[PDB]
């Protein structure tokens, strides 16, 4: 038409919700605008509709609202982002505004934000190694590229730093592998759901510190932002990520500050719709929503780039069975938790190996890859360090006295294991150091014992003094 | 205006009817009282209002009007040296009208109308003028206090009132436009503040507690929650706070708390002298009071007039810190009005979007850049009173994804007396390594390796205090019961501190870090003399134990004295000593 | 000794934590009672009245 | 004045019904109901519509009927006639006098839910209160003004330390140096929830005393409807205000099971149909508790003052209940009983680690007990800390690992359980009580006793336990 049309049939304002009855033309899914008594243009999405009425979520707060003067108008009937290669080096807001004070961007393409799920035909499996630079996740908790590794984290703990590390210290080694040439740095595609000024200004600071923001995109939801935008954000940003790996050949790394704030805007919009609950308050369907954010990175057969993710997640009273941590570990592949004991005693980065994993190790690992003896040092690091703890929690109860000469091995390995191996600042450690390190560690225990590693390997390796790598 | 009558009571909510036209969260007067409510629903000719004062007594059918605007509060002078209503009314006033019980339906104003101030003008005709900027000066109380244009205001002045005594009311500013400005305005409570740009905090909020001074400090703009069981000392450290930390203007909220905390403060303060000034300490201290009898739906109101002050007082360039009282009363509030409501609550009734609140709460706090150009600071400080003992309630929860310094109690700690009753071993701080700068060039450069000396030792303690209680002091060696013993020491001498004492309830920095170079001195001394084979009884028999104890007794004035005695002392009693 | 320590220290604390998830889970079960006779409630309101 | 009646109650279920067009009752009005026999019941109304209006029942429905039932009015706010002549009277939870007299004349009639006080009319609590219990009066003393309840569990003898703190309570005018004259004291004893033979135990006991002329009496036995127990508290407390605020009185008000309170509060919310909150009980107690407790306290410029003793019954032993959690939010300290001094024959059995008194400090110092009461109650808490860690290390390990240090905090805390504690019936001074500290503080070295000074026991050594 030449103008289009309004709707000022509502009545109902309540909460997140608006109630709206004449309004059948208005398609599930949609996105419109809301425009106030004074001028003000407030967003909205529409997920209910009948011939009788339809109901839309707000986004922005619902402060000054009337049931007089209020009405709604509509933008196009799928939510679509505009997406460009010249986005490389901006900052938005959690609705895909610019916040920089630069000119908008002209669109190249305008995508849907919901996605489409990738056809497991057209997959394929992720084989190349990333170097991080921290011996347990390079050695006993590989991340290939292609990869969903998220962190389990506490309330104190120092994820975002670990987050920084990776993301500063991030390389593949096409030399041991033999691909020829040297990679090309990884572009980052930063979302925050609400997040504190001291971790955003960190985060600033430790971008520009390296001139990291040059490759970047930012989608910034600070925690004095309207809650329901927390939505919109994580879908924003993969299809930003999607969009430059499959169509300009990028190698994209994801982060996402906080799921745990995603999953409670979800909770209050599924509380609102009296919707049937999970276990504790969340709605049933949260396990299908966090599936289509996970599930949209990985590689595709006949292309080059590649989409890897890293979410930071908060377990709320450091509990691994509360509901959020549950979903995310039976959707991603694998998870790296920090260990609160470990860090009281200054143990940095405080990654507690056991409960750590990676699922798709065995595909990056082996000769021609890394090294052959990579999986076994691994295995058998693990079942050293399990009888070192078991050896522990036995010794909290008889007393160091009446141990064995066995025990007292495996009790001083435990130790030095914790204090060497886990404990590295913030220096970069190649996989070459780490594996040396791990074999120094092992000569500590007699050949007998070690029954996980090949006796060729153990012939050519085994008798390191760790006295000469720290000395 | 909108106007219309009630057809429904229960509880704190009123229905109306009529009201089509009412805005969302606007303020009304409901009854022939006149009493004060705000509209949280709309549904067709109908409208949904909390009310803030007792609803008793009223019938359906009394007349009902909105005033078409947001509950906002009156900033300007005269809001020092002063005791508030949770909605910003003047107890004093609500004394002289209506006698010793609060009735419902007083109206008061928030100023006096009727003083005269000082004033001192800074613009000129045909000057330009922007939102922050400041047009005048009147004196307080040891203070200037400025006057700042409205932070959406913008255009050209052609009148100034000149030097003269002029109450709160009359225009002394008008801009090209016709637009009079006064010496005070309206800002809604539920909006945020504008600031120019957002600092990183770089130095210390000073609180004269050695164990949060020394171990977990906060920063100057930073927040802190302070949960613990009934009985364990938060208001005594909060109050403590008030009268001792270096913060320009104290800002103290009681949410549902009791009376006598806050007849406490009205009485003794005055009677008290500011560190800074010299003057009565009540005169830089703004009190919000609304004890637990009082009506529940006006909780909410108290903690967003609380903060919207504090920041009215950042932006004039000064340093701000906040201490609400509670904020377990104001989740219950919540859950109260969500339950009229019927609507779905998440874990032990609380509405879902409760930590969104908690979130917009803590945001404000902050070290700014201001609108006229000064750096002004904000520090919060928030108690958490969890009904459910155990620290796995939502409110808890919600809280630490947000603060950057937690301090622990412990009910086993207050139980044997052992005052602050910090849990050291569970709290924590986020703010250490920034201060360090600070620290090097302010106290002392050896400061950090002296604070992670004590760390060290008190971690070793723990670990020996748990083969103690599996096996028995007797079967350890001496060098673990040297570490017990000066463990023992540190706790009792250093990390204990009394509130009520007349010189033990401040201690400056170089006092604590006298007292700590006392302790690792001995400790470094017992070491050596454990090489040379004496008795651990020896050392333990040995008179300058005494003089470590009543060190923090001494006063500041007498300190460096006694420290350098001491010193001298643990020499020569270590050096003649077997 | 290790009577009296067996005695003293564990079995009133595995006691004290048998307790607490028992009252935990019972106040989990009243919660979900309460939502189902909401949801009743609701049921039965809207296909009777409604015409 | 005339009277109206409504009679289109259609609706009856459990203990609401509903009133076809009752648009002129005021919310929260008090009604009566008449049914088709004449029995008159009472109820409250807590709704109010264009269409109807819910009131629920004071007790059972049983007996009405949509026919014959018509509601009327009475005042719309809940008041109470009181008056002077109140003194020396029993009455039940609703005021009825239960003694067979002849009703009061009213002097006035005041609401029954009060009003809160202004924290600007409040003054400080300063008068320290003589109970003649050595460990409240030393150690977590009690000032006029204060609500301090009495934390008890089940088979403890709680009613018998209440009425033996109700006897011995004195206050000591000689050591302000105001001198000794008189001063109006009463006791308002308000009992929910209580059996006949505890009952018949504190009428005997208070006729016996010859306090009873003195006093006003609230009872409410186990047979009573549940809202005479919510009402109950109250109406003491409307009485002790009016008493201590327009009178000059110093009232002293007794609450006999908080624990019967919180239970009827509950059963009164669950019938309602309302969400629950951290053990069944609703998520309004605290409130709801608090209209009740911050009730007491003095007043300035008026010469009255008002305290509270509450005392309820903990479930098994365990704190974290929602009844003692609540109670501890509110009130200004504790006193805890244990079972353990009370299975070994120790009476009265207080537990002075989880005690606390906090407006202890405004009532002592220098012109009001003593230059050296605060500082011997803190030692006397740490050395007790001390030697009850030790004895558990010792039923632990063994004596063998004792150093002479450790025994002699042993005989520290075995003398000061078995002196301190124990008194029987005794009416012990504040001076002996100090005395006898003193006597315990001289077991430890010198040395160890920090933060005193020793003019204090400058003139006071030496003495043994001189009971013994
Ligand atoms: N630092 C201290 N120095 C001396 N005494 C203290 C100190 N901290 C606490 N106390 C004592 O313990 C009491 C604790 O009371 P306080 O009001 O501080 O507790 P709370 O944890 O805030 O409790 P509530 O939840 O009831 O408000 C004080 O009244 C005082 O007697
Ligand atoms: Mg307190």
């Amino acid at each position: 038409d030449l103008l289009k049309k309004e709707y000022t049939g509502i009545t109902y304002i309540s909460g997140p919700l608006l109630f709206v009855e004449n309004a059948k033309d208005l398609a599930y899914g949609a996105i419109v605008d809301i425009k106030d008594g004074t001028g003000r243009v407030r967003g909205g999405q529409v997920i209910e509709v009948s011939e009788e009425y339809a109901v839309i979520q707000v986004f922005e707060e619902t402060t000054g609202l009337d049931l007089a003067t209020t009405s709604v108008s509509l933008v196009e009937d799928v939510a679509r982002l505009g997406v460009s290669k010249e986005m490389l080096g901006r900052r938005f807001n959690g609705i895909g505004k610019p916040i920089d004070g630069l000119p908008p961007i002209t669109p190249e393409k305008r995508l849907p934000i919901t996605g489409l799920p990738l056809n497991p035909v057209a997959r394929r499996k992720p084989e190349q190694f990333i170097q991080t630079g921290i011996s347990t996740i390079d050695v006993m908790n590989t991340l290939v590229r292609g990869q969903k590794l998220p962190i389990f984290s506490g309330s104190g703990l120092p994820a975002n730093e670990i987050a920084a590390q990776i993301a500063r210290q991030a390389t593949v080694r096409p030399d041991l592998s033999g691909e020829g040439e040297k990679e090309e740095p990884f572009a980052v595609v930063f979302a925050a759901m609400g997040i504190t000024q001291r971790e955003l200004s960190y985060f600033i600071q430790e971008f520009e510190r390296t001139g990291a923001l040059s490759r970047s995109v930012l989608f910034l939801n600070k925690a004095d932002d309207p809650t329901i935008e927390r939505i919109l954000t994580p879908r924003m940003a993969l299809t930003v990520a999607e969009y430059l790996a499959f169509e300009h050949d990028y190698h994209v790394l994801v982060i996402l500050t906080d799921m745990t704030n995603y999953c409670e805007a979800l909770r209050e919009i599924g509380a609102a719709r009296e919707e049937i609950p999970g276990r504790r308050g969340y709605p049933g369907y949260m396990y299908t929503d966090l599936a289509t954010i996970y599930e949209r990175a990985g590689v595709v057969e006949g292309k080059k780039g590649s989409v890897t993710q890293i979410p930071i997640l908060s377990m709320p009273d450091d509990d691994r069975t509360h509901p959020i941590p549950d979903l995310t570990g039976y959707i991603t592949e694998g998870q790296i938790q920090l260990s609160r004991e470990l860090h009281r005693k200054g143990i940095y980065p405080p990654i507690d190996p056991l409960p750590s994993l990676s699922r798709l190790m065995n595909n990056g690992v082996g000769k021609g890859k890394t090294r052959e003896d990579h999986k076994q040092v691994s295995d058998q690091l693990y079942s050293a360090y399990a009888n070192g703890v078991d050896i522990r929690k036995l010794v909290a109860i008889i007393g160091e006295d009446a141990l064995t000469e066995n025990d007292r091995r495996y009790l001083q390995f435990a130790d030095a294991f914790e204090r060497f191996f886990i404990n590295q600042g913030q220096q970069n450690r190649s996989i070459e150091e780490s594996l040396q390190i791990a074999w120094a560690l092992l000569s500590m225990l007699p050949q007998g014992e070690l029954k996980r590693i090949s006796k060729d390997h153990i012939g050519k390796y085994y008798g390191q003094k760790l006295e000469e790598i720290w000395g | 205006m909108i106007q219309g009558v009630i057809q429904k009571i229960a509880g704190p909510a009123v229905i109306a009817k009529g009201m089509l036209g009412a805005r969302m969260y606007d303020i009304c007067k409901v009854g022939e009282e006149g009493l004060v409510g705000e509209i949280i629903r709309l549904d067709g000719d109908t409208a949904f209002v909390q009310v803030y004062e007792d609803t008793s007594g009223l019938k359906v059918g009394e007349p009902v009007v909105s005033t078409g605007l947001p509950l906002a509060v009156e900033l300007g002078p005269g809001m020092l040296n002063g005791i508030y209503d949770g909605i910003q009314r003047p107890l004093e006033r609500i004394r002289e009208k209506t006698g010793i019980y609060i009735t419902r339906g007083v109206v008061v104003h928030a100023l006096d109308r009727e003083k005269k101030w000082a004033w001192t003008p800074m613009v000129k005709p045909g000057d330009e003028v922007r939102g922050g900027m400041v047009l005048g000066t009147v004196p307080e109380f040891g203070f200037t206090h400025k006057i700042l244009v409205p932070p959406d205001v913008r255009g050209r002045v052609k009148e100034v009132k000149p030097a003269g005594e002029y109450t709160v009311e009359e225009p002394v500013v008008v801009l090209e436009d016709g637009t009079e400005l006064k010496m005070y305005h309206t800002w809604p409570v539920r909006r945020a503040r504008p600031v120019q740009r957002k600092l990183d905090p770089n130095t210390p909020f000073l609180t004269g507690m050695r164990i949060l001074d020394v171990l977990f400090p906060v920063a100057m703009g930073g927040t802190a929650a302070i949960p613990g069981p009934f009985g364990s000392g938060k208001t005594v450290t909060q109050q403590s706070l008030a009268k001792w930390s270096n913060a320009d203007v104290v800002v103290y909220v009681g949410c549902g708390e009791r009376g006598n905390e806050m007849t406490d403060v009205l009485v003794e303060f005055p009677e008290l002298t500011d560190p800074k000034t010299g003057g009565p300490l009540m005169h830089r201290t703004v009190l919000i009071a609304n004890t637990s009898n009082m009506p529940v739906a006006a909780r909410e109101a108290s903690i967003y007039v609380g903060v919207t002050i504090a920041e009215y007082f950042r932006d004039q360039g000064f340093s701000v810190a906040l201490m609400a009282d509670s904020t377990s009363r104001w989740a219950e509030a919540l859950r109260e009005i969500s339950s009229r409501l019927e609507e779905m609550p998440a874990e032990e009734g609380y509405p879902p979007y409760l930590a969104a609140r908690l979130a917009a709460f803590y945001e404000r706090a902050g070290k700014v850049i201001t609108l006229g150009g000064e750096e002004g600071a904000v520090t919060i400080v928030g108690a958490v009173s969890p009904p459910g003992g155990d620290m796995s309630e939502p409110v808890t929860q919600s809280t630490l994804r947000i603060v950057g310094a937690f301090w622990r109690l412990d009910a086993s700690l207050a139980f044997r007396r052992h005052f602050p009753a910090i849990n050291w071993n569970g709290s924590y701080s986020l703010f250490t390594s920034a201060l360090d700068p600070w620290y090097r060039e302010n106290v002392a450069e050896d400061y950090p390796e002296l604070r992670d000396a004590i760390s060290e030792l008190l971690q070793r303690e723990a670990g020996l205090q748990e083969i103690v209680q599996l096996v028995g002091p007797d079967a350890l060696q001496d060098a673990e019961r040297l570490v017990i013993e000066v463990g023992r020491i540190i706790r009792e001498d250093f990390l204990q501190q009394n509130a009520y004492h007349e010189v033990d309830a401040y201690c400056s920095m170089k006092k604590a870090y006298g007292i700590m170079k006392m302790i690792l001195a001995f400790y470094k001394e017992a070491e050596a003399a454990i090489k040379r084979g004496v008795s651990i009884d020896e050392i333990l028999q040995l008179p300058v134990l005494e003089r470590i104890g009543r060190a923090r007794y001494v006063s500041e004035e007498e300190f460096p004295a006694y420290f350098e005695e001491a010193m001298k002392e643990i020499q020569g009693a270590f050096k003649a000593l077997a | 000794r290790r009577v009296n320590a067996l005695e003293q220290v564990v079995i009133p604390g595995i006691r004290a934590q048998i307790r607490f998830i028992q009252q935990v889970l019972e106040q989990r079960e009243r919660e979900d009672t309460f939502r189902l006779k909401r949801i009743k409630g609701k049921i039965e309101a809207r296909e009777a009245e409604e015409e």
